C-alpha cells in the first residue's frame, strides 16, 4: 500500500535538505542509495511498472552523475544529478 | 584567539595618512613596548564586518562615521567610555556624530567635506555656478585642456550636485531619520544628476574617469578644476601647481550640498586590547603632536580636537572645506547608509554610462536606498500590476554571476 | 564576473514556490518586487545568501552574487 512515488518525494525532500541545508553529500547518499537498489529490483505492481516508467530513466541516468561526481570530485556533475531528480520531484508533487 | 593580545592592529583608507598615524604608534611602541601596526587594506570597510563577524577583525578601524552605526548594530564595535575631561576636549557635534542608540561608539577625529579645487594658473577666478562649466570647458579644449575632473565611480563627490536641488538620502524628522522617506528620485535629484550625465554627453567629461584618473590630470596641470577632499592636498603640494580651495559651485541658484564626514576610530568588539586601544586613541592620537603627525602626512581636515583645530582653522584652505561643510550635511549614521551608498553608485554609473535615463535609474535606486540585502537593477520592465505572492509558482530564466 | 549557473544553458525554465523557503533570500525578496514580464539584475549581499559558509566547488565564502533574472509567467 505503501507507494513508489511517496518514498522518492520523501527521499528527495531529505537528500536536498541534507546537502542543501547541512552540506552532507554522504548522508545524501545514504538516503538516496537505496532508493536507487529498489528500482534495481524491478516493479511488481500496476502502480510501481507506471512510475518506472515515467521517472525511470531519469532517476537512472541521475545515479550515474552521482556516481561520476564521486569519481571526478567535480559539483557539476553534482548538479547535473539534482537536475534529473528536481525534474522527477515537480512531477510527483 | 584570532586577534593577537598585546599588539593593536590598525586599518585605515589608503588615501589617508598611514604613514604618520604609523609615527605615532612607533611612540606608543617607546613608551609602553606595545607594537603597533597600521594596515591600509582594499574595500576595508567592507571587509571589517566579514572578519569581525567572528570576531577575527582589527582592533581598531578608521572611517567615515556613516559606517559605524551599521558596525554597532551587528555588534562588532565595543562601546566606548571616555572620560568627562576628555570629552570637553574635543567639539561637541563630533560626539553626536559617533552616537548611536545614545551610546557613543567611536573617536572623532577630523570632520571632511569635499571642495572645489583649481588651478590658479589656467584659472583666476573659478565658477561660481555649475551652469557655466560647460562654456568655460568649451573654451578650455582650445587651449588642450579641460575644465572639471573628479572620481565619477564613488557618489561621494557627485552627491553634492544632486543634493544642491534638494536630493536627500533619508527625511530628518523629530531627531531620527525616516528610512521610508527617501528622496533619491525627488525633481531635484533629477536635475542634479541630469546636469552630471548633459555633461558627459556633451564631452565634458568622460565617464570611465575615477579617482586616479582625475588626481593625475589635476596634479599634472591638464585640467583646470577637481572636486576633492583635504587628504589629496599633500599630493597636489608636490605638483608644483598653484591651487586654491574654494565653495563648490551653486546648481540652480543653490548651493552645493556635499555629505560631511567625521573620520572615527572605533574599538573592535572582539579586541582583547580594548584598554589599550583606549589609551592609544585618548593619550597619543587625539592629541596636539599626535594630530599633527598623521596631519604633516595627509591633511585631515577639521580635526575634532579643540586645541589643534584652533591652529588649522587659520589655513584658508580649512576654511574653505568648512565653508562647505556648512552648506552641506552631516552624514546619517543609521545602518542603510550601505544600502543608500550602493544604490546611488548603481543609479549614478548607469545614468554616465547610458545604461539606464536619468528617471529609470533613480526609479531603481529608490526602492534600493533602504534595501539591505538584495538590490534590483531593472533590466526592462514588466506589466506592473502582477506580483507574486507567497504560495504561487514562478517560472524564470535566470543567470548566475559573481561579482 | 565568472559565470556559474545558467538557465538558459538549459533552455528549459526554471520554477520554485515563493514564501516558503525554497530559494536565497536575496530572491524571496527581489523576485517578490518583480512584475511579470520584467528583467531585473539582482544583487544580493552574502547574509543573503550563501554566507560565510558559501557553497563549496560553486559558490565561494562571503560571495556577493548576481542574477540576470526574467520573470516569464505565474504559475
Ligand atoms: C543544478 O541546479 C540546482 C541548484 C543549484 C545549486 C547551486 C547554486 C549555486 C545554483 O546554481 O543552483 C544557483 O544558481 C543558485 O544559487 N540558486 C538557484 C536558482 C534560485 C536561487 C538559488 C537557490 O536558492 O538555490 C537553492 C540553494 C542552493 C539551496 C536552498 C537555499 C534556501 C534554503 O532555504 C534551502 O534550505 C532548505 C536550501 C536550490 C533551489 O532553489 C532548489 C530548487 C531548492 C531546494 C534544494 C530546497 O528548497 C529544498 O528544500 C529541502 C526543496 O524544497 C526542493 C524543491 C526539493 C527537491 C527534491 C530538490 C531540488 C534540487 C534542485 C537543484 C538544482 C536545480
Ligand atoms: O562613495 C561612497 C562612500 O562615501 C564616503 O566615503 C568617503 C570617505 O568619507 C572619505 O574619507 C574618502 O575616503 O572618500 C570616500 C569615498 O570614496 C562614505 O564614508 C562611505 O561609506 C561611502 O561608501
Amino acid at each position: 500500500s505503501i507507494l513508489w512515488h511517496e518514498m522518492w518525494h520523501e527521499g528527495l525532500e531529505e537528500a536536498s535538505r541534507l546537502y542543501f541545508g547541512e552540506r552532507n553529500v554522504k548522508g545524501m547518499f545514504e538516503v538516496l542509495e537505496p532508493l536507487h537498489a529498489m528500482m534495481e529490483r524491478g516493479p511488481q505492481t500496476l502502480k510501481e511498472t507506471s512510475f518506472n516508467q515515467a521517472y525511470g530513466r531519469d532517476l537512472m541516468e541521475a545515479q550515474e552523475w552521482c556516481r561520476k561526481y564521486m569519481k571526478s570530485g567535480n559539483v557539476k556533475d553534482l548538479l547535473q544529478a539534482w537536475d534529473l531528480y528536481y525534474h522527477v520531484f515537480r512531477r510527483i508533487s | 584567539m584570532k586577534i593577537e593580545e598585546g599588539k593593536l592592529v590598525i586599518w585605515i583608507n589608503g588615501d589617508k595618512g598611514y604613514n604618520g598615524l604609523a609615527e605615532v604608534g612607533k611612540k606608543f611602541e617607546k613608551d609602553t613596548g606595545i607594537k603597533v601596526t597600521v594596515e591600509h587594506p582594499d574595500k576595508l570597510e567592507e571587509k571589517f564586518p566579514q572578519v569581525a563577524a567572528t570576531g577575527d577583525g582589527p582592533d581598531i578601524i578608521f572611517w567615515a562615521h556613516d559606517r559605524f552605526g551599521g558596525y554597532a548594530q551587528s555588534g562588532l564595535l565595543a562601546e566606548i567610555t571616555p572620560a568627562a575631561a576628555f570629552q570637553d576636549k574635543l567639539y561637541p557635534f563630533t560626539w553626536d556624530a559617533v552616537r548611536y542608540n545614545g551610546k557613543l561608539i567611536a573617536y572623532p577625529i577630523a570632520v571632511e567635506a569635499l571642495s572645489l579645487i583649481y588651478n590658479k594658473d589656467l584659472l583666476p577666478n573659478p565658477p561660481k555656478t555649475w551652469e557655466e562649466i560647460p562654456a568655460l570647458d568649451k573654451e578650455l579644449k582650445a587651449k588642450g585642456k579641460s575644465a572639471l575632473m573628479f572620481n565619477l565611480q564613488e557618489p561621494y563627490f557627485t552627491w553634492p550636485l544632486i543634493a544642491a536641488d534638494g536630493g536627500y538620502a533619508f527625511k530628518y524628522a523629530a531627531g531620527k531619520y525616516d528610512i521610508k522617506d527617501v528622496g533619491v528620485d525627488n525633481a531635484g535629484a533629477k536635475a542634479g544628476l541630469t546636469f552630471l550625465v548633459d555633461l558627459i554627453k556633451n564631452k565634458h567629461m568622460n565617464a570611465d574617469t575615477d579617482y586616479s584618473i582625475a588626481e593625475a590630470a589635476f596634479n599634472k596641470g591638464e585640467t583646470a578644476m577637481t572636486i576633492n577632499g583635504p587628504w589629496a592636498w599633500s599630493n597636489i603640494d608636490t605638483s608644483a601647481v598653484n591651487y586654491g580651495v574654494t565653495v563648490l559651485p551653486t546648481f540652480k541658484g543653490q548651493p552645493s550640498k556635499p555629505f560631511v564626514g567625521v573620520l572615527s576610530a572605533g574599538i573592535n568588539a572582539a579586541s582583547p586590547n580594548k584598554e589599550l586601544a583606549k589609551e592609544f586613541l585618548e593619550n597619543y592620537l587625539l592629541t596636539d603632536e599626535g594630530l599633527e603627525a598623521v596631519n604633516k602626512d595627509k591633511p585631515l581636515g577639521a580635526v575634532a580636537l579643540k586645541s589643534y583645530e584652533e591652529e588649522l582653522a587659520k589655513d584658508p584652505r580649512i576654511a574653505a572645506t568648512m565653508e562647505n561643510a556648512q552648506k552641506g550635511e552631516i552624514m546619517p549614521n543609521i545602518p542603510q547608509m550601505s544600502a543608500f551608498w550602493y544604490a546611488v553608485r548603481t543609479a549614478v554609473i548607469n545614468a554616465a554610462s547610458g545604461r539606464q535615463t536619468v528617471d529609470e535609474a533613480l526609479k531603481d535606486a529608490q526602492t534600493n536606498a533602504a534595501a539591505m540585502g538584495v538590490q534590483v537593477e531593472t533590466i526592462s520592465p514588466g506589466d506592473g500590476r502582477t506580483f507574486p505572492k507567497r504560495g504561487q509558482t514562478c517560472v524564470v530564466h535566470y543567470t548566475g554571476m559573481l561579482e | 564576473g565568472k559565470k556559474f549557473d545558467s538557465s538558459r544553458d538549459r533552455n528549459k525554465p526554471f520554477k520554485f514556490m515563493l514564501g516558503k523557503q525554497e530559494v536565497i533570500r536575496g530572491w524571496e525578496e527581489g523576485v517578490a518586487q518583480m512584475s511579470v514580464g520584467q528583467r531585473a539584475k539582482l544583487t544580493i549581499s552574502p547574509d543573503y545568501a550563501y554566507g560565510a559558509t558559501g557553497h563549496p566547488g560553486i559558490i565561494p565564502p562571503h560571495a556577493t552574487l548576481v542574477f540576470d533574472v526574467e520573470l516569464l509567467k505565474l504559475e
